[PDB]
């Protein structure tokens, strides 16, 4: 019963915005550290952004950074990825996993495996 | 008839389902049990469950 639900995608303008949300049934999704992945067609998953369990440390990529946001509502189980200043290089399918701490230290920077993946929503940028 | 430290597996996240049925996935370290088995095999994603 363990579900992972990608919302919120569509065809999108590039230099528009759009906002996903990732919706966790059957389980906590606050126990559970959320990185999205994005694996466009002809090219390999990518790290989107990272975000822990508690929300206090966040890890980002460098091909978004500063332009994708991720926020979470361990109260309402949500993950939100936040994205602004869009181009057509981020036309991807996006899933949203949940692992745990890979190692001592806070941030999840460094990518790891991943537990559960969800049906994932592809965002198309063209214009 | 060894000491085994699981919070090594579970806080290495080198692992996708820790789908554990009678015991939890932080309590392993804690407890004593008389025998343990492994058993090992690949499979496809879908079929995991």
């Amino acid at each position: 019963q363990v579900q992972l639900q990608e919302s919120g995608g569509g065809l999108v303008q590039p230099g528009g915005s759009l906002r996903l949300s990732c919706a966790a049934s059957g389980f906590t999704l606050d126990y559970y550290a959320i990185g999205w992945f994005r694996q466009a067609p002809g090219k390999e998953r990518e790290g989107v952004s990272c975000i822990s369990s508690s929300g206090g440390r966040t890890n980002y990529a460098d091909s978004v950074k500063g332009r994708f946001t991720i926020s979470r509502d361990n109260t309402k189980n949500t993950v939100y990825l936040q994205m602004n200043s869009l181009k057509p290089e981020d036309t991807a399918v996006y899933y949203c996993a949940a692992w745990e701490a890979s190692r001592w230290y806070c941030p999840l920077q460094f990518s790891a495996d991943f537990s559960s993946w969800g049906q994932g929503t592809q965002v198309t940028v063209s214009s | 008839n060894c000491v085994a430290d699981y919070s090594v597996l579970y806080n290495s996240a080198s692992f996708s389902t820790f789908k554990c049925y009678g015991v939890s996935p932080t309590k392993l370290n804690d407890l004593c049990f008389t025998n343990v088995y492994a058993d090992s095999f690949v499979i496809r994603g879908d079929e995991v469950r």
